[PDB]
């Protein structure tokens, strides 16, 4: 839901890189081969750069917590949550 | 209990969940890719399904009066 806020406040479709993913392996495999590791780096790195940069949750967190204080509490809190989910 | 623009919605979303893990099972081979059985009898139901103990039966006469509506027909 953040980043379809995201995406809806840049204009953008919310299943666009899946999208660019797909087209890019069948573009790579019209040409008669595999997507080796190289392809799947390549595809990441192309989504990054263009539709989903790094710092959408972070621009939705500084936005969402302008208080310091609200900021630091709700990422560490963020931080053992999910440290909790991963290990389960 | 939702109402038929809502679930047919929500079905729409569920086929698209599983048509994904499909197209990433039969990643080697996009733009040959067809869809399984299982995606086919999906969209089948919810073409012929579209949607639509006293309260129980009150609601089921409901949504016998509800296929009525002509907008709900063209779509």
């Amino acid at each position: 839901e953040i980043y379809k806020q995201r995406c809806a406040k840049k204009g953008i479709e919310h299943d666009n890189p899946i999208s660019r993913y797909y087209d890019r392996l069948a573009t790579v495999q019209a040409r008669g081969t595999q997507a080796s590791h190289q392809v799947l780096r390549d595809i990441l790195k192309e989504v990054q750069s263009n539709m989903v940069p790094r710092s959408m949750l972070k621009e939705w967190a500084l936005h969402t917590f302008p208080n310091a204080t609200d900021y630091w509490t709700f990422r560490k809190m963020f931080t053992i949550q999910l440290a909790l989910i991963g290990f389960a | 209990r939702e109402n038929w623009h809502e679930e047919v919605l929500r079905q729409l979303q569920q086929g698209l969940a599983k048509c994904y893990s499909v197209a990433f099972e039969k990643s080697g081979a996009v733009s040959d890719a067809k869809i399984t059985p299982h995606t086919l009898n999906f969209v089948k139901k919810l073409v012929s399904t579209f949607g639509v103990s006293a309260a129980s039966e009150s609601l089921a006469r409901r949504a016998q009066a509800t296929a009525q509506d002509p907008v709900f027909q063209k779509l």
